[PDB]
RNA sequence: CUAGUAACGGCGAGCGAACCGGGAGCAGCCCAGCUUGAGAAUCGGGCGGCUGUGCCGUCCGAAUUGUAGUCUGGAGAGGCGUCCUCAGCGACGGACCGGGCCCAAGUCCCCUGGAAAGGGGCGCCUGGGAGGGUGAGAGCCCCGUCCGGCCCGGACCCUGUCGCCCCACGAGGCGCCGUCAACGAGUCGGGUUGUUUGGGAAUGCAGCCCAAAUCGGGCGGUAGACUCCGUCCAAGGCUAAAUACAGGCGAGAGACCGAUAGCGAACAAGUACCGCGAGGGAAAGAUGAAAAGGACUUUGAAAAGAGAGUCAAAGAGUGCUUGAAAUUGCCGGGAGGGAAGCGGAUGGGGGCCGGCGAUGCGCCCCGGC
RNA sequence: GGCCGGUACCCGCGCGCCGAAAGGCGUGCCCCUCGGGGCACUGCGCUGCAACGCCCUGCGGGCUCUCCAUCCGACCCGUCUUGAAACACGGACCAAGGAGUCUGACAUGCGUGCGAGUCGACGGGUUCUGAAACCUGGGAUGCGCAAGGAAGCUGACGAGCGGGAGGCCCUCACGGGCCGCACCGCUGGCCGACCCUGAUCUUCUGUGAAGGGUUCGAGUUGGAGCACGCCUGUCGGGACCC
RNA sequence: UCGUUCGUCUGACUUGGGUAUAGGGGCGAAAGACUAAUCGAACCAUCUAGUAGCUGGUUCCCUCCGAAGUUUCCCUCAGGA
RNA sequence: AAACUUUAAAUAGGUAGGAUGGCGCGGCUGCUUCGGUGAGCCGUGCCAUGGAAUCGGGUGCUCCAAGUGGGCCAUUUUUGGUAAGCAGAACUGGCGAUGCGGGAUGAACCGGAAGCCGGGUUACGGUGCCCAACUGCGCGCUAACCUAGAACCCACAAAGG
RNA sequence: UAGGAGGGCGCGGCGGCCGAUGCAAAACCCGGGGCGCGAGCCCGGGCGGAGCGGCCGUCGGUGCAGAUCUUGGUGGUAGUAGCAAAUAUUCAAAUGAGAACUUUGAAGGCCGAAGAGGAGAAAGGUUCCAUGUGAACGGCACUUGCACAUGGGUAAGCCGAUCCUAAGGGAAGGGGUAACCCCGGCAGAUAGCGCGAUCACGCGCAUCCCCGAAAGGGAAUCGGGUUAAGAUUUCCCGAGCC
RNA sequence: UCUUAAGGUAGCCAAAUGCCUCGUCAUCUAAUUAGUGACGCGCAUGAAUGAAUUAACGAGAUUCCCACUGUCCCUGUCUACUAUCCAGCGAAACCACAGCCAAGGGAACGGGCUUGGCGGAAUCAGCGGGGAAAGAAGACCCUGUUGAGCUUGACUCUAGUCCGACUUUGUGAAAUGA
RNA sequence: GGGCGGAAGACAUUGUCAGGUGGGGAGUUUGGCUGGGGCGGCCAAUCUGUUAAAAGAUAACGCAGGUGUCCUAAGAUGAGC
RNA sequence: AAAGCGUGGCCUAUCGAUCCUUUAGAUCUUCGGAGUUUGAAGCUAGAGGUGUCAGAAAAGUUACCACAGGGAUUACUGGC
RNA sequence: ACCAAGUGUUGGAUUGUUCACCCACCAAUAGGGAACGUGAGCUGGGUUUAGACCGUCGUGAGACAGGUUAGUUUUACCCU
RNA sequence: CGACUCUCGGCAACGGAUAUCUCGGCUCUCGCAUCGAUGAAGAACGUAGCGAAAUGCGAUACCUGGUGUGAAUUGCAGAA
């Protein structure tokens, strides 16, 4: 080792070069994928290529929970509260999650209009020729459908940039804000020990 | 590009560049930061002062996302407003920014103001930076 | 991507994941247990029959120390209730799969040549000027290529339409109810030992010891007790797709190699040959367009030679395209008293060099262009 | 007497006459006063020194080619080494093969593009010789845009001076004055670790008017970076070859 | 290996075939002897292009610039920073 | 008298020889003083014939990196050793890395350093032949019956006759 | 010198441009002419017989005198060292192109029977026998052969193997083992049951399966003939035996 | 008299064990660093590390004597096969270039350099002075942060063995114990 | 009499941990300088004087010596001597 | 009395990284769901030591020996 | 002591010995060099591998500038 | 003048470089999923008018059968 540089660290201490993963392949897993999903187009039809319907859920972890995005599937309240049966939802294109939670009533408002969006634009071919069951729809619709292809629900990533103009009060200058985030630590941290002589209190007192 | 490597003018040199008394032997210091403490004690002391030992305390299992706070200055708040908008004013009507709605978290204070009136809307900002915001004659927002 | 990061490490050399996020692809299911008891409703086998991957009859047997049905926590059993939902086979196909055939235009004129596929002239095809063969650089000579046409045979269990059959008092959905609500044991879990991990008072795994619970159990990356909070339900099982692919078979390509290269092997190459054996392991491609592969005469014991014959050519003559060097023979020339070669000079010989070296330009006088 | 050179300017020539040509020939002022001397006004153009030879397809001319002769010089290369012609090692000869490469990380330099941004690198779409090309996403993927702390945490309140390339104003101009980039030097302000400080306000433990510091930072008071390409260097890899 | 000369020759004798013991193992009237011309640890293939601060080599021309055998530290003294 | 010294060189060592100097005026200080007392700094305004000789563009600034880290030789100073073509130091130069002329021959001794040429002239060293250049012009000494003697380094010769 | 850089030369592909070639491309050869300081380059002549070159950009398994370098080929050594153990050959004739080396006859010698004689086991595999034969091979030679080519040739109730056990090996149930594999007396309804019976039943079951000797143990053969090559006893004749 | 666990006893000896050492005495000889017999302040003998003896035996080491002889004085001669010459056949090692000397200098012993001596084609058989001749990357010695065989009071471990608890592991009786 | 016949007997043994022993065996190490190396010394950290050439630096297994401590005073200060 | 002197020894030697352990200091920071509360982990400054003293955890023998090298280095001739 | 290197300088006991020392003869039994001349000239006694014994040392493997015994001596045909 | 040695040129040898090729290799990419007690992979021996090897096949032995194509196989001979 010699002048000035960085300190080395390379891993290239074993025997790597039997396990080199060079990508030549690649233009061809492109025309594999594109043939799989042409060819499952076809199988499909006129069922969307997208997939079955997606809720949206907000993203975990601090860095991402302002933002919005797909998840698995709607829950059973979300379910049920747009009048979807819990048996019939993947067979007409609803992803369905037995694990996912309603916490916070928005989301859960959010995604029960979903469904009634998707139920508006959705059409339903008999299961034999002429015999209209529940849930069928008329002929004209049935001719007028086809397969739509891309995002026919998309989902806004999050809140759209507004700078909109008020007027400065003076209620508004006269708020601290720094110091309210001081003293809001402040009680954070002496939560214990004010509980603690709090506590001792009917202990002793 | 071999044509302009420096090996092809050295053709028809024994040596190819590397001496005839001191040759280009296989490892003659040793493999990698081999000798950091030994042989290359002044070399790791000069340019790498700190390399060696143990300092600060551990944090088993720390992840980035807790530790996120993307930061902007005060004197960034004005490219954040359309000029449209930044005409429609009055002496106290002010544009407020969300600067959360451009991917930051707390506001420093860097920087200078004009004099328009501004409200900023933060999750986080520093002394100075709410310091100055006032100083302009505008205010700050507490947001989560 | 996080990330050469948190961590781990004679905290040295070094090592090193995961969550979040973004994509590809997405699909969830089934058991055991309280729950047939007016009734083993289940299953195998022989035999017989038929529509034959199965169904039917009958006789033996398995199984009550438990086959079937319900049910699987997302639930569920019950009860009630306007309601809402359910059966199959034909007929023709479309796609995907393999195979066989059919498909443009000059071989017109001259020259060179052994050969025209070369040059010149005159023409033509082109949704076909990818490639190969044919006696020299061929779009038009032949096979092919483009556009497609046709005939034969499959597997298929995917959907596209016409036909008859019409799904239920069983089950399922949905509305309420609160009475029930069963959920896997030498297993979990703890100690200790060894291994492993980034996992640090112990990441997984395994031995042995101890050994559970049912307001209970497993987690929340620092061991511990208590209060709260978030979270999931192990000890049984199945499950496509996105992924991998120096072997097999079938293809298509290449800024790769060009017979000491490329696989060891372009060829009767894992051969010949070696070793008791396990094993080791080569060398070696090219006549000519066509064998037309040299009749015959003469010398010789023969091999062969000398004449001749074939060929464009044999001096291309069966290890034969070209045919370098080292080294060797013959002919001609040159020099030499225990090296030779070498650098500068020049002199003698050679051998070779005609862009090696010019004969034109200005005034003029005709005599014609 | 030797070597070089031969003139596009420096010399020289024509513009007047004489003279084969050297060369000479005019006037006026100063000087000695012989000889004659010195100075004078100067203009237009022009501007590669000559004379004779020898050979001319020859038995000629020259030659960087070959051989030989002679004089002078002259030890065999490669290598390690203070020192090789060495009684140091390797090399009988010839042909063919034969050794700093590829990759990952980083760095400086240079080139290209864009620039507080910059990358389309995993995908998707489209593309009829193309595994190519072309489009798309990113509102936060990487790097940069902010740092100091072990951490909890806090997070740059706006700079003067000396010298300065260059520009401008003044002077007949030499000299003067004004503004002064980059860079060098000097002293500071601010952020943060540590210490110190404390008016007011406040949810009583927070805030922070003022005032700080022989302390420490890979800080700020200059947004310059990001991507690609090439040489070089360090390191890991068979790692220049045996 | 050959020539001459030597040791032993009813014995712990010579010898064929069969069979047993296999590599840190065997077997040894013991010499580290022998274990297929291989023995103070056989042979074959692989890990493996093992590592080497050590020896050898390291392929075209011209032009320009042009050293060091000294300092400090190193289980450092044929090495490296 | 290296490990004694009053005295005390030669050579070598350090600093200075202006524009980065000086002054007047009026300001600042939390330092200093009995105190404008000072110390320093700031602003302004004036002066400053460039303040010895010689020579000359600068590593001035910065970056990246190679090779080297066995040395050896000569004059001088110098340690150990009887000494050594020995071992170890000080200053300078050379060789190594460099051909060329001379010393017959030689890595470092003398001259001198270099593109390919023509002409001239030199340095060290030479001028009987080898071998270019005088058997040149002068004055002495030497006679070897030991190989007389005859080249800085350098290839010895001593005490004694 | 070590070392660094610049500008060139040369080799092979790729993208482009510009071209040569059956009226003779590449490669190679030359006492041919030239250019360049040089790497190299251009042309002439010949040989050859079908491909090749220059320029711009770009790329690389890109330049050899060495490595006791790798593979192949070639010298000097050098017609040299050498062909010398086992007593030994000679004369006529035949044959033949050719005879020291083949064949017949005669002579002289050797092995001297613990043999240089006659037969086998192992090992070999056609070497056996006839006919023919150009090269090679038989370290001189050859008409010749253990070589080459084409054919032919091995006959069993009695010789062997085959059967039996030795030392010893393998092995079923069982024990171990992650598994490959390792254990045979451990004793298990041990493998197999054996014998009399069939017209069915009875008895008994003890130390137990297999392999292992062309020299151990063991059903049975002798004499005389016969081929180019088979047999003493395999074929023929005769005579026997199990 | 100091000291030790005991202080080398019986024996043996310049011995295959003695430095000095060719010990001293005797004997063998013309002459003995040899041999044998004695002597013993034994560098550094000695008792199953076996001490001292010892008939027979030995391809074991050593000294002397008789016989014998070319071992020698001192060489000569003879036989066979070679070498030698011929026909046929026909390698290899080695090889920078080569191949006459003297002195000098030089990496301090030259075939080449300097200065001298010299030096005449082409061949045959021998010889062992030189080529610091060939053979083989010195085996001695040193170095290396290269090994390996062997040892142990080296460091770190390990099969085995000894020891305890628990497990296998049940039954019931007493004595000291809690 | 539903005991094949005996002996030991919940001790042996097995399995898992614990301590001890363990060159039987495995792996590895076994400094440097040095007038070769080894043995000796320490010229390896380190002070004074000298070598040292009147600035500073300056070598040798050069020379004469020293160091790993000691001190509540042998530290501080004042006064007297 | 005071000016002053005093940051060990009149001056020139008398001594020690990282990792680890241990102590002192704050009415300090963290154990990442929130707390109380033992334990642990940090910040600053010392001590436990590396004398081969810029700091590995380390005994022999080889005549049975091996390898890479060295004329940087001994044993013989030669040289001073 | 000089000139003088022309000629000569031996046979044996003991020792591997160079060296030494005796016996004897002799005119005398001087001294040295030539890679301490001379191993493709010999020999192999010593020394100098591997076997083995003794003594001293070492816990041991083993050591011995102590004594002892047994232990392979290759090539010329090249140039001179 | 000759022999020998060295050398220059021309021709002829020796040898297989160079050039020009290539039913081979190497590399990348794609599709598919198919051994065996119904006896596999591998081993052996046979088999053709004239065959040793390779290739093929199995006493039906360089093939039998079906289907497609539509007039050869070929070194020689023969049925055709
Ligand atoms: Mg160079
Ligand atoms: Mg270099
Ligand atoms: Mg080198
Ligand atoms: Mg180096
Ligand atoms: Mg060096
Ligand atoms: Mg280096
Ligand atoms: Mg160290
Ligand atoms: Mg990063
Ligand atoms: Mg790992
Ligand atoms: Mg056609
Ligand atoms: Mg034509
Ligand atoms: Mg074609
Ligand atoms: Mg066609
Ligand atoms: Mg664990
Ligand atoms: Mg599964
Ligand atoms: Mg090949
Ligand atoms: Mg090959
Ligand atoms: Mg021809
Ligand atoms: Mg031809
Ligand atoms: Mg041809
Ligand atoms: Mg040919
Ligand atoms: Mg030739
Ligand atoms: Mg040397
Ligand atoms: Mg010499
Ligand atoms: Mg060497
Ligand atoms: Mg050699
Ligand atoms: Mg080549
Ligand atoms: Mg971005
Ligand atoms: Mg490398
Ligand atoms: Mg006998
Ligand atoms: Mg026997
Ligand atoms: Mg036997
Ligand atoms: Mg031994
Ligand atoms: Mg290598
Ligand atoms: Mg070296
Ligand atoms: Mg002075
Ligand atoms: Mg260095
Ligand atoms: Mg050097
Ligand atoms: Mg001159
Ligand atoms: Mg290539
Ligand atoms: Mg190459
Ligand atoms: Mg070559
Ligand atoms: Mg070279
Ligand atoms: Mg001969
Ligand atoms: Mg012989
Ligand atoms: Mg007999
Ligand atoms: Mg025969
Ligand atoms: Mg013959
Ligand atoms: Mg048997
Ligand atoms: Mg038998
Ligand atoms: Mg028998
Ligand atoms: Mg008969
Ligand atoms: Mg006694
Ligand atoms: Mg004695
Ligand atoms: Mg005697
Ligand atoms: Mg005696
Ligand atoms: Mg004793
Ligand atoms: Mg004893
Ligand atoms: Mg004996
Ligand atoms: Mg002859
Ligand atoms: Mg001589
Ligand atoms: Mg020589
Ligand atoms: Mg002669
Ligand atoms: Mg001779
Ligand atoms: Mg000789
Ligand atoms: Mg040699
Ligand atoms: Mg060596
Ligand atoms: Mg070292
Ligand atoms: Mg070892
Ligand atoms: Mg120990
Ligand atoms: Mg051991
Ligand atoms: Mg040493
Ligand atoms: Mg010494
Ligand atoms: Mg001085
Ligand atoms: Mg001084
Ligand atoms: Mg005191
Ligand atoms: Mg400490
Ligand atoms: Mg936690
Ligand atoms: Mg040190
Ligand atoms: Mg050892
Ligand atoms: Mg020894
Ligand atoms: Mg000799
Ligand atoms: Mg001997
Ligand atoms: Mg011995
Ligand atoms: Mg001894
Ligand atoms: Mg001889």
């Amino acid at each position: 080792v010699k002048h000035n540089n960085v300190i080395p660290n390379g891993h290239f201490k074993k025997h790597w070069q039997n396990y080199v993963k060079t990508w030549f392949n690649q233009p061809a897993r492109k025309q594999r994928r594109r043939i799989a999903r042409q060819k499952k187009a076809v199988k499909i039809f006129p069922r969307p290529t997208s997939g079955p319907l997606r809720p949206i859920v907000q993203c975990q972890t601090r860095k991402y929970n302002m933002k919005a995005r797909a998840g698995r599937g709607f829950t059973l309240e979300e379910l049920k509260s747009a009048g979807i049966p819990k048996k019939l939802a993947p067979t007409i294109g609803i992803s369905v999650d037995h694990r996912r939670k309603n916490r916070s009533l928005e989301g859960m408002q959010s995604n029960i209009q979903r469904l009634k969006t998707y139920k508006a634009k959705l059409v339903i071919f008999p299961r034999r020729a002429r015999k209209v069951k529940a849930g069928d729809s008329t002929p004209e619709e049935l001719a007028n459908a086809t397969q739509v292809q891309g995002d026919y629900m998309p989902i806004a990533r999050g809140e759209k940039r507004s700078v909109e103009v008020v007027k400065v009060t003076e209620e508004m200058k006269e708020f601290k804000a720094y110091g309210k985030l001081r003293v809001e630590r402040m009680n954070q941290r002496q939560l214990g020990a004010r509980q603690k002589k709090a506590a001792e209190a009917e202990k002793e007192e | 590009t071999t044509r302009f490597k420096k090996n092809r003018k050295k053709r028809g040199h024994v040596s190819a560049g590397h001496g005839r008394v001191g040759k280009h032997r296989k490892h003659p210091g040793g493999r990698g930061n081999a000798g950091g403490m030994h042989h290359h004690r002044i070399l790791f002391d000069k340019y790498h002062p700190g390399y060696f030992g143990k300092v600060g305390m551990r944090y088993f299992h720390k992840l980035s996302n807790r530790f996120y706070t993307p930061t902007v200055n005060v004197e960034r708040l004005w490219s954040m407003v359309p000029s449209d908008k930044a005409a429609e004013a009055g002496g106290d009507k002010a544009p407020v920014v969300d600067v959360s709605q451009f991917g930051y978290f707390k506001v420093l204070g860097k920087g200078m103001l004009p004099e328009k009136p501004i409200v900023v809307k933060a999750k986080l900002i520093s002394k100075i930076a709410e310091k100055k915001i006032k100083a302009a004659g505008g205010a700050v927002v507490l947001v989560a």
